[PDB]
């Protein structure tokens, strides 16, 4: 089977910049290569067919070239609607295969997260589990490290996080991390801390609380 | 107008059977190949196979050969993708698409969730605040997706982030919704999160305010 390798994994560019995306095939596919665009919760949308031909409705800012094993999609100047995931697909041989996607993300000025820590509620504790939550609000770029500390002990494997889609108004991200421990474990310790490492922060920021105090 | 319409989302248990559908209109269904595509959560596209509804000529991608059955009922312009025994790993969004040789038209997708977990409504806990404050709601231990969360019955939309849910090891989802507000407002303005988890018919309104001592 023909393996399509896409690069870069993530393009960060500002509206107006030129986007250049690559698709490399494990053997020649001739000119039988399509590009698709996908926004979250939506079906993929055909942009380019047979390597260089615009599908109907597709604006002139989209173009492609390449044949054989090397292909490039170009968006000459990025519009707000162009930030999404782009897939290549080969139609040369069976099975039909796709690249693993390139995400085109909006670059803006770096912004440091505002960090907020939340103790578990008394109601939650009543039933035997503790969720300590940490919020990192309105930051760019996406990459951030949350490090949980319980009495200075670096915590690992007992947290989960998720990240909002890039904001349509100011192009930032927000991230929520939850530390989960048993009620019994929560009650052994004093200091619960969320340490945030981010490019927007000169040095890591820590927010904490002491269990049961105001 | 040419369109592919896929059947609704599905929530299933390992070992159950499932047949999802794709109906074509605005064209002669027997003249175009229909393919099925699998997209697993947070991942890329995979071609599953293809069928010509005119004669039910079917070809499977090698990875899917013998994992699923692709079929078509031409008398009603419908193609199908079925499993006789589902696994948790079958959890994915599934697209159908009209394949023209001489992939212009795609279905809207059918989300398929396969889990051993069972329907359960969330408990909603406060994320209490301590000139910008943050406060919110922790919507914990529910299945399946989705929950909806609004703040003050829709009157508060600015500065609200409702996070994508995380799937816990227990098989239940957990989600947080937060908002940032002026600190001076904390004693005067009311903040209530309105949570609803239709699948379990659990509706909750939680007032959030500074925890006193």
């Amino acid at each position: 089977e023909i393996v399509l390798t896409q690069s870069p994994a993530t393009l960060s560019l500002s509206p107006g910049e030129r986007a250049t995306l690559s698709c490399r095939a494990s053997q020649s596919v001739s000119s039988y290569l399509a590009w698709y665009q996908q926004k979250p919760g939506q079906a993929p949308r055909l942009l380019i067919y047979d390597a260089s031909n615009r599908a109907t409705g597709i604006p002139a800012r989209f173009s492609g070239s390449g044949s054989g094993t090397d292909f490039t999609l170009t968006i000459s100047s990025l519009e707000p609607e162009d930030f999404a995931v782009y897939y290549c697909q080969q139609r040369s041989n069976w099975p039909l295969t796709f690249g693993q996607g390139t995400k085109v993300e909006i670059k803006r000025t770096v912004a440091a997260p505002s960090v907020f820590i939340f103790p578990p509620s008394d109601e939650q504790l009543k039933s035997g589990t503790a969720s300590v939550v940490c919020l990192l609000n309105n930051f760019y770029p996406r990459e951030a490290k949350v490090q949980w500390k319980v009495d200075n002990a670096l915590q690992s494997g007992n947290s989960q996080e998720s990240v909002t889609e890039q904001d349509s108004k100011d192009s930032t991200y927000s991230l929520s991390s939850t530390l989960t421990l048993s009620k019994a474990d929560y009650e052994k310790h004093k200091v619960y801390a969320c340490e945030v490492t981010h490019q927007g922060l000169s040095s890591p920021v820590t927010k904490s609380f002491n269990r049961g105090e105001c | 107008e040419v369109q592919l319409v896929q059947s609704g989302a599905e929530v299933k248990k390992p070992g159950e059977s499932l047949k999802i559908s794709c109906k074509g209109s605005g064209y002669s269904f027997t003249s175009y190949w229909i393919g099925w595509v699998r997209q697993m959560p947070g991942k890329g596209l995979e071609w599953m196979g293809i069928i010509y509804p005119g004669d039910s000529d079917t070809r499977y991608s090698p990875s899917f050969q013998g994992q699923v059955t692709i079929s078509a009922d031409k008398s009603i312009s419908t193609a199908y993708l079925q499993w006789s025994s589902l696994k948790a790993s079958d959890t994915a969004m599934y697209y159908c698409a009209r394949y023209d040789g001489i992939l212009d038209f795609w279905g809207q997708g059918t989300l398929v969730t396969v889990s051993s977990a069972s329907t359960k409504g969330p408990s909603v806990f406060p994320l209490a605040p301590s000139g910008t404050a943050a406060l919110g709601c922790l919507v914990k231990d529910y299945f399946p997706e989705p929950v909806t969360v609004s703040w003050n019955s829709g009157a508060l939309t600015s500065g609200v982030h409702t996070f994508p849910a995380v799937l816990q090891s227990s098989g239940l989802y957990s989600l947080s919704s937060v908002v940032t507000v002026p600190s001076s407002s904390l004693g005067t303005q009311t903040y209530i999160c309105n949570v609803n988890h239709k699948p379990s018919n659990t509706k909750v309104d939680k007032k959030v305010e500074p925890k006193s001592c």
